[PDB]
């Protein structure tokens, strides 16, 4: 009938600023179009369409992307990748990520699913059609997702099957968390225990839901690189790594919570198996607005933080987008 | 067959309103969003506002927010524009156009609607002649016109000899006046000789009555 | 607001030619651009649609591309029925403005000088308050000419004037300007002339009563 | 991720060796 399931290279949009300092603005510069002032959302009457979070290229477009933006600012003085080195220029620039909107080119439009307890995937029965997807700010991390947009409604369990173990769990908050990341004038970052313990026994009962009633436990990362055993995420340039073992407390007692993070200039790579190395009053406010998790006897159940496919940062946001192509007959 | 058939000529005052409707045939109406659009005599052609059918979403420019409404029907798959306290310079061809969804697309078009706004009356026209002499030949082929000038609206229609020239016949695009009255002229290019052979009459045929009838000798 | 323009407003080729065409965006569409076509008395048709698609019953003549401002369209093998008015339009934001607009002309007739000829008032349009005098410029080509009014040897001031279609036959124009003025500022003044100035015509063409 | 070299070091923690996208997990 009229559109397709379609692959097209998406146009970004920006509310940048050319002159800036940020350095997201010189990827934004003259790679971003303005973001249009008058924008158009139009329902589509008497209509239900199937969207599929986990199988979209709007997801591999912004990887490619992030990967780019992450090359061409902070090159790494010395990629390594075991079998062949790269020492190059590593100047110092200024780094903090600013929202980006995605954007079909004419001929496609991307339908966008405004059921709010859509969980991923399957029929959607509320479908808009829009230019430009909201605003996306390309932050890369484990096990939390920061500076996120929140579920609109109730906490949603996003998964691809709960049957398999291997498919991770994005919990999608309802509402925030802040979190302060300092180095204080060889770091931590402390959170409110009293919200956040409120906010994470509302996501064990919707864990509950799903998971008959049974008994939610949390545990520590099993082993493995630092960066899926610790939230490790780049603030203003600096990467840090906070050992989240005190947030996913199974006897929680409720004052401010303090996290034991590392600042490292030696990191592995997320854009491709490897290792980098960058040139040496620093702090990252951020909502905490997601979590990612992997189920691993009793009646209980175990879950551990996950991350680490940095898709899944994407997934999050572009779930509820569908690129399509509209056809023009009669 | 696919198209589109508008409603016919309108002649407003200024402060009043119009209506105009738009009939589709040969596309399935129910997944379009109706584009309407006027050009204004040799100006430039402007987006007034859209109407998507199946939600009945709408949405119009900045400039005729307040005084367009655009509305549909799906029974007989009609569209249909009003536009409020109208003024001059809303002097223009109005057509109605399909397109697909999204915000905007391509667009299939209807016939167009003239509609005009002047505070002036009906008035008929007046006849003067371009008479032929020394000056106005020149190369041993003469040159005739009729001028017609102050009547309201258009259009008018020209012949010679009641339809017997039409060669050297150059009819011309009227020019609306500053006192809101249209004017313009007819001529003809004849063989020097012919005149003395040969008498020359125009007639002047305007949308009412008025038809004045006119010998160019000299 | 967007702002689009055309280039060039006006163009000349001959049947079977090919033809460019160039349309311009001030804040960069992307290729949310259609190409219309337009006859007097008829409405616009789709020719191009995205910037390079084009509508299915469309000669394969006519084709489109662009970038982010700047836009063409060729037509390629142009024929007789491709000598109208083209515009440009742009979807993406605001009011999705059109075009200047363009029209093409059949680039025959060779260089052709105007017949210049002139008509004082008829007294029977002057029994009447108004008075006005129409200077004619029949069959010429190129469009572009000039033509000044000169009473008793001076000139500027305000008179109107109008242009032929473009051909049905011969391919050439003609034009008209009309002098408005009333018994009173006529009686005064004796000479009353056209200055025009062409191409094929060598010189300023003057013609005069009185 | 490099798996083969992954599976080694989970290995000895007695836990098998799973990818992250470019990262080394074990499970
Ligand atoms: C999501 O809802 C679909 C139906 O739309 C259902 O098949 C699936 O089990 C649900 N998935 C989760 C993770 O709740
Ligand atoms: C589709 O969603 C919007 C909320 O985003 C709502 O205003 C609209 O009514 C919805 N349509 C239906 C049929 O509920
Ligand atoms: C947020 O979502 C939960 C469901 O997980 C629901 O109780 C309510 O909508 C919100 N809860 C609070 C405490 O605001
Ligand atoms: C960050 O901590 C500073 C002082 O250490 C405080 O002023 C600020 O409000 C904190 N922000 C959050 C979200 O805790
Ligand atoms: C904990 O957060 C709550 C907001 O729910 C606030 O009222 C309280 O002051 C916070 N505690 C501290 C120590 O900031
Ligand atoms: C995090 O803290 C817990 C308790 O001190 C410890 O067992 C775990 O190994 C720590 N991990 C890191 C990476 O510091
Ligand atoms: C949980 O909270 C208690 C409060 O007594 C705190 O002292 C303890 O360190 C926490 N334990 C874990 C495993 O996070
Ligand atoms: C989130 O955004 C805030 C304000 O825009 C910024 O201070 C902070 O650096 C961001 N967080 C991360 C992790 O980049
Ligand atoms: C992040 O938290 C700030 C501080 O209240 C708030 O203004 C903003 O809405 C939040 N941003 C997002 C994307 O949730
Ligand atoms: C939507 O469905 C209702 C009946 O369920 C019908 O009356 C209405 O006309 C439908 N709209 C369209 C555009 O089909």
């Amino acid at each position: 009938p009229v559109w397709k399931d379609a692959d097209t290279t998406l146009f970004c949009a920006s509310d940048a600023k050319a002159h800036e300092t940020e350095v997201h603005n010189v990827w934004a510069t003259h790679a971003c179009v303005p973001t249009d002032p008058n924008p158009q959302e139009i329902h589509l009457e008497n209509v239900t369409e199937n969207f599929n979070m986990w199988k979209n290229n709007m997801v591999e477009q912004m990887q490619e992307d992030v990967i780019s933006l992450w090359d061409q600012s902070l090159q790494p003085c010395v990629k390594l990748t075991g079998g062949s080195v790269i020492k190059q220029a590593c100047p110092k620039i200024s780094f903090d990520p600013i929202p980006i909107h995605y954007c079909t080119p004419a001929g496609y439009v991307i339908l966008k699913c405004n059921d709010k307890n859509f969980n991923g995937t399957g029929p959607c029965k509320n479908v808009s059609s829009v230019q430009c997807t909201h605003g996306i700010k390309p932050v890369v991390s484990t096990q939390l997702l920061l500076n996120g947009s929140l579920a609109e409604e109730e906490i949603i369990i996003r998964s691809e099957n709960l049957t398999n173990n291997a498919k991770t769990i994005i919990v999608h908050l309802n509402k925030s968390v802040e979190i302060n990341c300092t180095r204080p004038s060889k770091a931590y970052c402390e959170i409110n225990g009293t919200k956040w313990n409120k906010v994470l026994k509302q996501v064990t009962e919707k864990l509950k839901e799903h998971f008959n009633n049974k008994t939610i436990i949390f545990q520590p990362p099993s082993g493995g690189d630092l960066e899926i055993t610790m939230h490790s995420f780049n603030c203003r340039g600096e990467f840090f790594y906070c050992n989240t073992t005190q947030l996913f407390n199974n006897t929680c007692c409720n004052g401010t919570i303090t996290l034991p993070c590392k600042i490292k200039q030696i990191i592995n790579m997320w854009q491709g198996t490897g290792q980098a190395m960058y040139a040496p009053k620093i702090n990252c406010v951020s909502n905490i607005t997601g979590i990612l998790l992997t189920r691993d006897n009793t009646s209980n159940e175990t879950f551990r933080p996950g991350g680490g496919n940095i898709k899944d940062n994407w997934r999050s946001e572009l779930y509820k987008y569908k690129v399509v192509q509209i056809e023009p007959l009669g | 067959q696919v198209q589109l058939v508008q409603s016919g000529p309108e002649v407003k005052k200024p402060g009043t309103s119009m209506k105009i409707s738009c009939k589709a045939s040969g596309f399935t109406f129910t997944r379009s969003t109706m584009q309407w659009v006027r050009q204004a005599r040799g100006q430039r052609l402007e987006w007034i506002g859209w109407i998507v059918v199946g939600s009945g979403n709408t949405n119009y420019a900045q400039k005729f927010q307040e005084r367009v409404t655009i509305t549909r029907d799906m029974s007989t798959s009609t569209a249909y524009m009003e536009l409020s306290s109208l003024r001059s310079e809303d002097t223009a061809v109005y057509y109605c156009a399909a397109a697909p969804v999204g915000p905007t697309s391509s667009d299939y078009w209807g016939q167009g609607t003239l509609v005009t706004v002047s505070s002036a009356s009906t008035k008929g026209p007046s006849v003067f002649p371009l008479a032929p002499s020394s000056k106005s030949t020149s190369g041993g082929t003469a040159a005739l016109g009729c001028l017609v000038k102050d009547y309201f609206p258009e259009p008018v229609t020209v012949s010679w000899n009641s339809g017997a020239l039409t060669s050297g016949v150059h009819t011309f695009p009227a020019v609306l006046q500053s006192s809101g009255l249209y004017s313009l002229s007819s001529v003809v290019t004849v063989p020097s000789s012919s005149l003395g052979t040969q008498t020359y009459i125009c007639n002047v045929n305007h949308k009412p009555s008025n038809t004045k009838v006119d010998k160019r000798v000299e | 607001d967007i702002q689009m323009t055309q280039s060039p407003s006006s163009l000349s080729a001959s049947v079977g030619d090919r033809v460019t065409i160039t349309c311009r965006a001030s804040q960069s569409i992307i290729n949310y651009l259609n190409w219309y076509q337009q006859k007097p008395g008829r409405a616009p048709k789709l020719l191009i649609y995205a910037a390079s698609s084009l509508l299915s019953g469309v000669p394969s003549r006519f084709s489109g591309s662009g970038s982010g401002t700047d836009f063409t369209l060729t037509i390629s093998s142009l024929q007789p029925e491709d000598f109208a008015t083209y515009y440009c339009q742009q979807s993406y934001s605001t009011p999705y403005t059109f075009g200047q607009g363009t029209k093409l002309e059949i680039k025959g007739q060779p260089k052709a000088a105007p017949s210049v000829t002139l008509f004082p008032p008829s007294s029977e349009e002057l029994q009447a308050n108004k008075a006005t005098l129409v200077c004619l410029i029949s069959d010429f080509y190129p469009g572009a000419v000039t033509v000044a009014w000169k009473a008793d040897s001076s000139p500027v001031k305000a008179g109107v004037e109008t242009t032929t279609p473009s051909k049905q036959s011969n391919n050439k124009y003609a034009a008209s300007s009309y002098l408005s003025l009333t018994p009173e500022q006529w009686k005064s003044h004796r000479s009353y002339s056209c200055q025009v100035t062409h191409e094929g015509s060598t010189v300023e063409k003057t013609v005069a009563p009185t | 991720x490099n798996l083969h070299f992954c599976q080694l070091r989970c290995k000895s923690l007695g836990l098998l060796g799973r990818c992250a996208x470019t990262y080394c997990a074990c499970v």
